[PDB]
């Protein structure tokens, strides 16, 4: 989804709010803090209820000026309460009654997400990939600065998960897929407009090709 | 007009879905509390020091380190919920080694704790990837224009940390004196682990 989360490159930001070593305080900051993460994996673990990537989408599901003046925290009570509500578990009435006020959710989903391709290729450190040209509606794990750039394996997981693409919109199709450490010259990327040297995706297999 | 919904104070919204989960009995008894806890006190960059501090005295643990990430990690218990696939990126005399999670937060939780809001930050995720010299640079760390600058983006399930280099002046010390100069942000890779003077 190309929607406002996907931030690598923007340009305009200012001063990154820290200096380094300096003091951030308690882990949490508000005595809800802790509830987002606990709830969310009560949903996940204890009621079998959504995935975390779903947890991911529905937060990318916000409103684009929602999203942009929500902090972090606060974005993840806005996302399981709407899963919970998606899910028929709560209803909105019952969350603004008992808020004592408006509690407005993410916007629909306006893709059924799609399954993972029967069709990949298995690779091997130190081959050249390319991140598949394709325009994906719902959840997808590949920021769009990579989308069709060129970047060497240097990695790939001795494990397997399911593609996000589908178990982030709760579909049954997720399969399972490793993903592949993605180096990237930071030319690639920005072309002349960036000051580092390389940068390294967690690639899904199902969003990569044969280069060339 | 670009107008933003008026909502209820965040803290009434959250509870409100605390109590409407609770209130149908979809919560167990302590369960909020214990996850509060664990995030707390043992969800901590103090492990992932450890980690570094025993790399550090032990060539046969940094070769496990860094080849696999997620056994090493075992060995100390410290595999958990958003660390249970583990690699370790080591920084060189010419490679800066530096996380992110671009699309949202992605972190290494059981070993580094849980993210603070800068790294959260719109700022950091927006511009690291593309600007790390100038961030690093502005955050309070100079890296020597000789030093080349790799940034991990998070953007599946491998969950990082970086082992920084070993700082001069530290010859012979302790497992725990080492421990003490490898903050989270060493971790994270925006410092350099720094000796007393
Ligand atoms: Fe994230």
């Amino acid at each position: 989804m190309d929607g406002v989360h996907d931030l690598a490159g923007v340009q305009g930001f200012g001063k990154v709010p820290h200096t380094v070593n300096a003091d951030i305080g308690p882990t949490f900051h508000a005595e809800w803090e802790h509830l987002p993460y606990s709830l969310m994996f009560a949903g996940v673990a204890e009621l079998g209820a959504f995935s975390v990537d779903e947890v991911r989408y529905v937060v990318e599901r916000m409103e684009p000026r929602h999203y942009m003046m929500t902090p972090y925290y606060e974005r993840y009570v806005i996302g399981v309460a709407t899963l919970m509500v998606e899910k028929g578990i709560l209803t909105q009435d019952e969350l603004e009654s008992l808020a004592g006020g408006p509690f407005p959710l993410s916007r629909p989903s306006e893709s059924e997400g799609r399954p993972a391709p029967v069709e990949t290729t298995t690779f091997e450190v130190g081959q050249r990939v390319r991140v598949r040209d394709e325009y994906v509606p719902g959840h997808i794990r590949m920021p769009a600065y990579c989308r069709g750039r060129v970047g060497t394996i240097s990695h790939r997981t001795t494990e397997k998960w399911p593609f996000p693409d589908a178990i982030g919109h709760g579909r049954n199709d997720a399969g399972e897929e490793p993903t592949y450490h993605v180096k990237f010259a930071a030319e690639e990327l920005f072309g002349s407009d960036t000051d580092g040297g390389s940068v390294v995706v967690d690639l899904f297999e199902g969003y990569l090709e044969p280069a060339a | 007009e670009n107008a933003a919904p008026a909502q209820a104070p965040v803290s009434d919204r959250a509870w409100a879905l605390f109590r409407a989960l609770d209130g149908k009995g979809l919560v167990p008894d302590g369960y909020v509390e214990g996850w509060k806890k664990t995030f707390e006190e043992d969800f901590s960059p103090r492990r992932g020091a450890e980690l570094v501090a025993r790399a550090w005295t032990d060539p046969e643990f940094r070769q496990l380190l860094l080849t696999d990430g997620t056994a090493a990690v075992a060995q100390y218990g410290y595999l958990g919920p958003q660390g249970e696939y583990i690699v370790a990126v080591e920084d060189t005399p010419t490679l800066k080694n530096v996380i992110v999670c671009s699309l949202c937060s992605c972190t290494a939780w059981p070993i580094l704790g849980l993210p603070p809001t800068w790294y959260k930050s719109f700022e950091y995720r927006a511009r690291v990837v593309r600007e790390p010299r100038k961030v690093l640079s502005e955050m309070g760390t100079e890296i020597a224009s000789d030093i080349e600058i790799r940034v991990y983006d998070t953007t599946a399930e491998t969950r990082y940390m970086v082992l920084p280099q070993r700082p001069a002046g530290t010859e012979g010390w302790s497992q725990e004196q080492l421990q003490e100069i490898v903050t989270k942000d060493c971790l994270i890779g925006v410092a350099i682990p720094q000796v007393p003077t």
